[PDB]
């Protein structure tokens, strides 16, 4: 939550975007929870999906 | 990590209970020191 915070007030440099625009913009979903464990070609896959 | 019914995939975090404690008190010994003979005198009689 906190990097995303960061993220999106500094990289994309509008503060005020949504924290699903880095869901969006960086194709990886920071919502999940700890336990949500994938492999890497799968991440990968869903993310250009 | 829940199901399509909010019911959670996980296995419940288990925590084994404390034993319960074995009760232990203070025992300790009588202390006291003896006690002086008293003064000596002759007295009236012979010893027997």
């Amino acid at each position: 939550e906190a990097l995303s915070g960061e993220y999106r007030s500094l990289v994309m440099n509008n503060p005020v975007a949504d924290r699903d625009d880095i869901w969006r913009n960086l194709l990886v979903d920071g919502k999940v929870s700890a336990e949500i464990t994938t492999t890497l070609l799968a991440d990968a896959i869903a993310g250009i999906q | 990590n829940l199901s399509i019914d909010g019911q959670p995939l996980s296995l419940p975090v288990f925590a084994a209970p404390a034993d319960p404690a074995a009760l232990l008190s203070a025992a300790a010994a009588a202390s006291g020191g003896s006690k002086p003979l008293p003064s000596a005198d002759i007295p009236a009689m012979r010893f027997p």
